[PDB]
C-alpha cells in the first residue's frame, strides 16, 4: 500500500468497515501503520477492530475443524493446519506492527495501554493453537504485555476507563482459558467491577454508557465462572 | 468466556 | 490443487463449508472440477453453494459501496471498482469453469439444467454491475442460458422438481431485476407455482418439503411484486 | 425479490 495517501487508506479502511470486508480494512490499516506516523484514537480502534474481525473468524474456524479432528484420512489434519498456519501468520503481522514501530513510540498512556493490550491478545491467539516448545514462552509474552499494560492502566487511567475495564476484562479471560487460574480470572473480573462501580459516579451520561457496558462483560463472565 | 467483542 | 487428490479436495471442500470458509470451499471445488471427471449431484451442489457464498458477499460489499457513491475525494470509486473487479473475476471463473467444460460433458438433464442456471445466474451477477458497451450483450448471455435450461427442464423434469422450480425463481427474479420485464417476472413465478402445486400429490413427505420450500420463495416475490 | 439462499 506503499504507493496509496495515509488518508486515502484511512478513507478506505472506513468503508471497508461498511461493507463488512475486514480483510481489506486489515490492509488498509497496515499500510497505513507503515507509513510511520503514530495513530489517532480513531485509527487505532479501526486497526484493532480489523484484525479481530479476521483472526475471529480464523480462530472460529479453527475450533470447527479442530473440534473434528478430535472426533476422528490426513485430510481433517491437513486442514485444521492449513487455518491453524495462516491465523499465526496473521498474529505475527499484528505482532510485527506493534513491535515495528507502534509501541515503542507510544508515549501516553491511552495510546501504550492500548496497543500492549493487542499485543497480549495476539500471543493469547497464538497460545490457543500452540502445543509445541514454544508454548509456554507464548504465554509467557502474552502474560508480560498484559501486566505491563495493567501497570501503565492502574497508574495513569481512572477505574471506568474503558481501555483499562476491556484490558482487564480480556486480561481474566487470559487467567481463565490461558494459564489455569480460574481464581485469579475470578479475582480480577470483581475487583476490577466493584472499583468501576464506586467511579460511576464521576462520569457524564456517555461515559456512563461506555463504562457500564464493559462492567456487564465482566458480570457476564463471573456469572459462567462462579 | 467472553473477551472484548471484536466489531460494532 | 492440481498435486491433491480429487477425493481430498470434495472431502476438504465439506470441511471448509462447516468452517464457513467458502473462499476455501471455493478454490478447493475449482481444483476438483478442473481434474476433468464429472461432478455428482452432491458435487455439483458443494461447487454452487461455495461460488453462491463467495460472489454474494462481493455482491452485498459492492451494493454498500456503491450507494455511498451515489450519496456522493476519488477513494469511494476506486474502492467500488476495486470490488466490482474481483467480483467480475470470481464470476469469470464460474463461467469458465461451466465452459472448460462442465457444460458441453453434461447429457442427463439434472447435470445440464443445474450447470445452465449456474451460468445464467453468473451473467446475471456481471450483469448487476455493468454499465458498458457490453451490458447488452451480458443481458443475453443471461437469458440464452435460462432459457436454455427452461426449454429442458419443461421437457424433461417434473413441475416439482426442486432445480426446475429453483431455475425459473431465479430466472423470474432476472426479468424484474434485470430484463426489467416484471409481468413476465410475475407470470412465470405464477406459472411455475401453480403448476407445482397441481403435482404435489405424486410426491413423499421428503420431496414434498423439498418443492414446498422452493414454492413459497416464488410465493414471497409474488406478494413483493403484486 | 430473492433468489436461490446460497448456503444452507
Ligand atoms: C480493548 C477495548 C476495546 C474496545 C472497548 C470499547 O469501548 N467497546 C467494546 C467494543 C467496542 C467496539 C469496538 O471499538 C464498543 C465498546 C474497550 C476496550
Ligand atoms: C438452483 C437450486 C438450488 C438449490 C435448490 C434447493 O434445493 N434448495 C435451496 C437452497 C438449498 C441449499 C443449497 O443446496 C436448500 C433448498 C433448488 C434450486
Ligand atoms: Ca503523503
Ligand atoms: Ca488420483
Ligand atoms: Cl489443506
Ligand atoms: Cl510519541
Ligand atoms: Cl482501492
Ligand atoms: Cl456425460
Amino acid at each position: 500500500m506503499g504507493s496509496m495517501e495515509r488518508a486515502s487508506l484511512i478513507q478506505k479502511a472506513k468503508l471497508a468497515e461498511q461493507a463488512e470486508r475486514y480483510e481489506d480494512m486489515a490492509a488498509f490499516m497496515k499500510g497505513a501503520v507503515e507509513k510511520g506516523e503514530e495513530l489517532s484514537c480513531e485509527e487505532r480502534n479501526l486497526l484493532s477492530v480489523a484484525y479481530k474481525n479476521v483472526v475471529g473468524g480464523q480462530r472460529a474456524a479453527w475450533r470447527v475443524l479442530s473440534s473434528i479432528e478430535q472426533k476422528s484420512g490426513p485430510e481433517v489434519r491437513e486442514y485444521r493446519e492449513k487455518v491453524e498456519t495462516e491465523l499465526q501468520g496473521v498474529c505475527d503481522t499484528v505482532l510485527g506492527l506493534l513491535d515495528s514501530h507502534l509501541i515503542k513510540e507510544a508515549g501516553d498512556a491511552e495510546s501504550r495501554v492500548f496497543y500492549l493490550k493487542m499485543k497480549g491478545d495476539y500471543y493469547r491467539y497464538l497460545a490457543e493453537v500452540a502445543t509445541g516448545d514454544d508454548k509456554k514462552r507464548i504465554i509467557d509474552s502474552a502474560r508480560s504485555a498484559y501486566q505491563e499494560a495493567m501497570d501503565i492502566s492502574k497508574k495513569e487511567m481512572p477505574p471506568t476507563n474503558p481501555i483499562r475495564l476491556g484490558l482487564a476484562l480480556n486480561f481474566s479471560v487470559f487467567h481463565y482459558e490461558i494459564a489455569n487460574s480460574p481464581e485469579e480470572a475470578i479475582s480480577l473480573a470483581k475487583t476490577t467491577f466493584d472499583e468501576a462501580m464506586a467511579d460511576l459516579h464521576t462520569l457524564s451520561e456517555d461515559s456512563y454508557k461506555d463504562s457500564t457496558l464493559i462492567m456487564q462483560l465482566l458480570r457476564d463472565n463471573l456469572t459462567l465462572w462462579t | 468466556a467472553g473477551s472484548i467483542p471484536g466489531r460494532r
